[PDB]
DNA sequence: CCCTGGAGAATCCCGGTGCCGAGGCCGCTCAATTGGTCGTAGACAGCTCTAGCACCGCTTAAACGCACGTACGCGCTGTCCCCCGCGTTTTAACCGCCAAGGGGATTACTCCCTAGTCTCCAGGCACGTGTCAGATATATACATCCTGTGCA
DNA sequence: GCACAGGATGTATATATCTGACACGTGCCTGGAGACTAGGGAGTAATCCCCTTGGCGGTTAAAACGCGGGGGACAGCGCGTACGTGCGTTTAAGCGGTGCTAGAGCTGTCTACGACCAATTGAGCGGCCTCGGCACCGGGATTCTCCAGGGC
């Protein structure tokens, strides 16, 4: 067989039947989101690269990434994303 | 012998893979070293804003009576969202088409 | 007989092309001018169909896009005719 | 054995004693080939031994050469006064006013060069330097000299940046901070000794390395007026609200940026802030009073005060608190005079007029510490209020003799409102610290 | 080949004016429109046979066609 | 009979003078409260180092100049000599903002 | 008890301040109600970069805004300033 | 018995730090491994660039009468050249004003 | 002492007085220099990176280079300045 | 000068089709577990320079308020011309189908190029220091603008 | 109603002083060059098969073309308004100071805790194959619009 893909077409599917338990998607538009998925990570690895650099810094942490968070996002939707990342890794810390 | 291996992104409590967002931040030459906290904190983040995107793209496709989202439903969810609109201002979505929107001056007098 | 005003016509269209969403030029057109393009720069080149489609859809993208900052400037201009120099001066204002 | 008498060239009556021998001690201070400081502070004015000096140099010796002499501006007219009325043959040249001014005495009296004695402010110094470092400097005074006690700034620099044979600073304050400033003043003077910043080891080795190029005499020499001082430090607690914003401050919207700047108002009166104020009404009853400890305890001390002698004089640093205490005053149906930054010369001389008739029925009169011209003949007034006290002793003790002039007869009193267990305490320590090294350098 | 660009006709530069939203369109305006589709598809296409040429291929791919876009700053979702 | 200026020549004296010149346009003072009082509502107690301010006023300054050099061009479409906030807009729309 | 306010901050940004900057930019005749948008205009271009710059300054835990925030702001907007660092 | 370190901007012929390229490559985070002879190319592109620049620089600074270069003359340099407006069209130089430029419809007539 | 930075001021300076033997440069302008060097430094080294791992490989090599300066500089710029960058990777490969 | 009344376009409810998304299996490779180490960053301590807050002083340039005249923005009108709506003929896109082969993607092999280490040494940087390039000022010399006046 | 003189204004040009930054010299130290070794990444050859290109024929929609007409573009005219220009006044900017103290950068140490590397391994995920529901296409009946003509 030919090489394998990597994409994010499993947990995109997952979090749709999690938010509208009735509604599917098409190939198209799961080929956007992954692209859109893929982008996203770019944007925020990159700037949180960056300041890494900036601050003499040689480790990508959890600092760097809210900080790009609240560099690229705006707004409210910078608010949800920090409170959720925060939860996710409070709960992280807690369980481990 | 080992316990049963329990999954990072089942710690967390999320669904994007948290261990290949850690093999991507360390294969991405982004930095040299990777902390623990930034792949759960990355995919928590990936995590909100796909769900978000897609409730409003699922709202819309009931909009138009259908169970399928496509790229119209995307269109106009990111159009008619300002925080995602600004966020993929510089975006071009495959058959996403365009918002209704005509002039008023342009309207019948 | 039957006959429409002046603009009725185009009101109509206006709503049908903005309620679409597929592509609105000939596709062997636009593939042999791509070849033509690419004359320039080297000889033989091949290309996927997936290369075209997408080339399409950048180039209607962005003429929809310049399309809607020309009829801005006409209107600023108070009139309902689009012009070349409404193209030229919105390319100017963009930076092109 | 030297210039014992007034001078014969001297116009409008003789000096005294104590003056010509300061003049005698200039005198030989030349011959002597070193430049030393004139510290004898106010006593009949060092004015008249400058031009002395100047006089001397012109008639008795043949160096009618550039001299000039660097006063501020409030002192210029005065300096002008004196040079035409006791020593009228030097032919001295005031250079004031804006570029049209300035290039037209240039031109038309600087340049034709007939002149000897330049009678300059700092700005203008720092001006003209260029067209004055032309000119060869055979004697250069600096009235004030407290001004340069700090190096490395414009006039510092400028004013040795010329080619000056003689140097003289007057001063009565030289010491007001520590010793790195009086070096400063000593390396102006000769900077081929004192190229280096750097009871038996100290104190005698200062006194005498100070005294060849340093003199200054006390103003008791004559006496037969001028009563004490009294002074009395009063203790006062905070109110409710000055401790509970200290408390919130020193655990910490306002915006508090300098600490010590912020606990030291709120010591005085929590008005200065935001949010700290009664309702938007603006009620101005009991409620400047009761949030303060100084309020009340000058709501108390006031009645008494009218009751007695009376003509209180207030001084505090900051406008604000002189804003409130006006508020207070005109609430309390005291009729009252305002001294400050913002209040223009007019006003001020006017004011200082009125407050010092004989017969006059206003009885606060409100300075600011160092909004002084160094002048004002406050003499009229008795009580001398210190809202809050300087980190200089010499500033306060400025302010505190500026109720002691030559006009005043009466015995004054002076009264520093200090909060117990604050900032204000160690306020206190550092001008006591301060005063005692400023004693044991210069009076001793 | 040649004379290919006059195959934008302008039966479809109207279509792309009427999803703009414009309801009277000079008639000089297709000639304009040729020419800058021209500009940016030259641009583009530069790009991406450039990309091409380093890759060591004969055959342009959508890839190399979204990479372009991407470094002109005009990313496109739909294609990889 | 005093001697006047038509209206319009000085102002075109003044646009050459500022198109040599490189200086700023703008006073420190108001400039460095602005960014004081902006700041404070992000955060409170924040220092600014002079270069920090110096360089806000520079970006500023370049700014308002490119956008009234498209206004300008804006209003000459429109057939006019005047700037608008129409015209200000219109610019501002185009560029995406 | 005695107050008394001056005048906003952006009124600092005085009227022949933005005529010497429209002069620059080329421009002839202004309309009297130009003074206020622009005024709007720059409000909200140095909430943006002031915005960007306090989070840098945040990160790198400090409280000091420096030149390179502001030039590293100005980056991420797109608006590269040379000659600061 | 050692041969004499010779430096290998000497070794290219180039003017710019070619040891210095390298080392900010590798500490650059860009890719695990850098070949030889891309510090030495990325050299050569940068003082062609910088040497264009300059040339077209002091060219202004001759015109404007002066034998220093100030940002004034580079920013006149860097504007009236297609190429390096193309390059920096989105870059603000310090102190370095604009083009005179007046619409034709202004000039009196 | 002062900290030791790292600035391109000397081999600009050389460059401007190979070029213009008679010339010389304010500190401003050298800043500017310096910054323009970086700027276009960090442009070209991003480019590279992202080519190569475009296509998959670990190595920068003067390839990528000159494919990166292809695409930033725009034409003239970039023929002349891959001319130079070949004769100095020639010039270090034949002799050295 | 708004109120019928037809054409034409769009919308809504039904029915047959097909094809693509959702589901269920198989195999593999990649992440999770456990063990060991090191080296980076958090913490601390000492020094040196910058910035903030409350003032003071002086100087003077710039903002401000005002009054007046004059271009100019804006509305209204007339003309024409050119773009639009519609019908007819022509042309090639499009769809389906087929055939052939270039080249993209993969695998195995081996080399040669780069990372890493050690050692030595000279280029680059901080610090002083003097002198000249340019900023400023003044004083002519010329280019521009505006207005009045004279004339055909 | 047009074209020149001159007067006032502004702007350029030449030259003299002076000062504050630039260009150069010096000492030294730290990063770069010379030499070597080890290992895996990348170049090279060979294979497969898939995706590209060429070609043909039939339908039919879309394009090209022509005609007739009404709406929009544009030039012109007049006016009442709002902005440019110059002037006298006020105000705050600008510069130069005080007095203290924290913040930040740099240097120099220390230590421990978190991140990297390795071997093992089983569970997760990607590819594949199949089938029913959703979307689509086609059709008929119905509403909604727009335009023309007239008695409102
Ligand atoms: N005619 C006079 N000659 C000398 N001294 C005088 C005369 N009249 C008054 N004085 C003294 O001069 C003092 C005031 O001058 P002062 O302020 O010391 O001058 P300065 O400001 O120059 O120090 C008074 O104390 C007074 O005793």
């Amino acid at each position: 067989r030919k090489t394998r893909k990597e994409s994010y077409a499993i947990y995109v599917y997952k979090v749709l039947k999690q938010v509208h338990p009735d509604t599917g998607i098409s190939s198209k538009a799961m080929s956007i989101m992954n692209s859109f998925v893929n982008d996203v990570f770019e944007r925020i690895a990159g700037e949180a690269s960056r300041l890494a650099h900036y601050n003499k810094r040689s480790t990508i942490t959890s600092r760097e990434i809210q900080t790009a968070v609240r560099l690229l996002l705006p707004g409210e939707l910078a608010k949800h994303a920090v409170s959720e990342g925060t939860k996710a890794v409070t709960k992280y810390t807690s369980a481990k | 012998t080992r316990a049963k291996a329990k999954t990072r992104s089942s710690r967390a409590g999320l669904q994007f893979p948290v261990g290949r967002v850690h093999r991507l931040l360390r294969k991405g030459n982004y930095a040299e070293r990777v902390g623990a906290g930034a792949p759960v904190y990355l995919a928590a983040v990936l995590e909100y804003l796909t769900a978000e995107i897609l409730e409003l793209a699922g709202n819309a496709a009931r909009d138009n009576k259908k169970t399928r989202i496509i790229p119209r439903h995307l269109q106009l969810a990111v159009r008619n969202d300002e925080e995602l609109n600004k966020l993929l201002g510089r975006v071009t979505i495959a058959q996403g088409g365009v918002l209704p929107n005509i002039q008023s001056v342009l309207l019948p007098k | 007989p039957h006959r429409y005003r002046p603009g009725t016509v185009a009101l109509r269209e206006i709503r049908r092309y903005q309620k679409s969403t597929e592509l609105l030029i000939r596709k062997l057109p636009f593939q042999r001018l791509v070849r033509e393009i690419a004359q320039d720069f080297k000889t033989d080149l091949r290309f996927q169909s997936s290369a075209v489609m997408a080339l399409q859809e950048a180039s209607e993208a962005y003429l929809v896009g310049l399309f809607e900052d020309t009829n801005l400037c006409a209107i600023h201009a108070k009139r309902v005719t689009i012009m070349p120099k409404d193209i030229q001066l919105a390319r100017r204002i963009r930076g092109e | 054995t030297r210039f014992e008498d007034s001078p014969s060239y001297v116009k409008w009556g003789k000096l005294r004693d104590y003056q010509v021998r300061g003049l005698n001690w200039l005198i030989s201070l030349y011959e002597n080939g070193i430049n030393g400081i004139l510290a004898d502070e106010m006593g009949l004015g060092k004015t008249l031994q400058t031009i002395s000096l100047l006089g001397y140099m012109k008639h008795y010796r043949n160096i009618p050469g550039p001299h000039m002499v660097l006063v501020p501006k409030s002192t210029l007219h005065n300096w002008m006064s004196e040079f035409k009325r006791w020593v009228p043959t030097l032919r001295s040249v005031c250079l004031i006013g804006d570029k049209e001014q300035r290039a037209a005495f240039v031109r038309d009296v600087l340049l034709p060069g007939e002149w000897d004695v330049c009678v300059t402010s700092y700005e203008m110094l720092i001006k003209e330097k260029s067209v004055f470092k032309k000119f060869n400097w055979r004697y250069l005074v600096i009235d004030e000299a407290h001004r340069i006690k700090n190096e490395k700034s414009k006039l510092s620099e400028i004013v040795r940046e010329f080619k000056t044979t003689n140097r003289l600073l007057l001063t009565g304050t030289p010491l007001q901070n520590n010793l790195h400033e009086l070096w400063s003043l000593l390396n102006f003077l000769l900077p081929d000794v004192f190229n280096s910043a750097d009871d038996q080891k100290l104190v005698e080795r200062l006194h005498m390395v100070l005294r060849p190029f340093l003199l200054r005499r006390i103003k008791a020499d004559v006496e037969k007026s001028l009563p004490p001082k009294k002074e009395v430090k009063i203790y006062v607690g905070l109110s409710k609200m000055q401790r509970e914003w200290y408390t919130r401050i020193l655990m910490k919207k306002m915006r508090l940026l300098n600490i010590l700047m912020q606990l030291r108002k709120c010591c005085n009166h929590p008005y200065l802030f935001d949010g700290a104020e009664p309702g938007p009404p603006y009620t101005t009853d009991m409620h400047l009073v009761t949030n303060s400890g100084k309020m009340v305890v000058l709501d108390k001390l006031l009645p008494k005060l009218k009751e007695q002698g009376s003509r209180v004089l207030i001084f505090s640093q900051m406008t604000r608190v002189l804003d409130i205490l006006e508020d207070y005053c005109m609430w309390r149906n005291y009729e009252y005079c305002r001294l400050d930054g913002q209040t223009p010369h007019d006003e001020r001389q006017d004011s200082i007029n009125a407050y010092n008739e004989p017969n006059s029925t206003k009885f606060v009169f409100m300075l600011s510490t160092r909004a002084g011209g160094l002048g004002i003949n406050l003499a009229t007034a008795d009580v001398v209020i210190l809202y809050d006290s300087d980190w200089n002793p010499q500033v306060d003790l400025q302010a505190m003799d500026r109720a002691h002039r030559i006009g005043q007869t009466k015995t004054v009193r002076v009264f520093r409102f200090i909060t117990d267990n604050t900032v204000e305490e160690r306020i206190v320590e550092r001008a006591e610290m301060k005063l005692r090294l400023d004693s044991i350098v210069i009076q001793q | 080949l040649r004379d290919n660009i006059q195959g934008i006709t302008k039966p479809a530069i109207r279509r792309l004016a009427r999803r703009g939203g414009v309801k009277r369109i000079s008639g000089l305006i297709y000639e304009e429109t040729r020419g800058v589709l021209k500009v940016f598809l030259e641009n583009v296409i530069r790009d991406a046979v450039t990309y091409t040429e380093h890759a060591k291929r004969k055959t342009v791919t959508a890839m190399d066609v979204v990479y372009a876009l991407k470094r002109q700053g005009r990313t496109l979702y739909g294609f990889g």
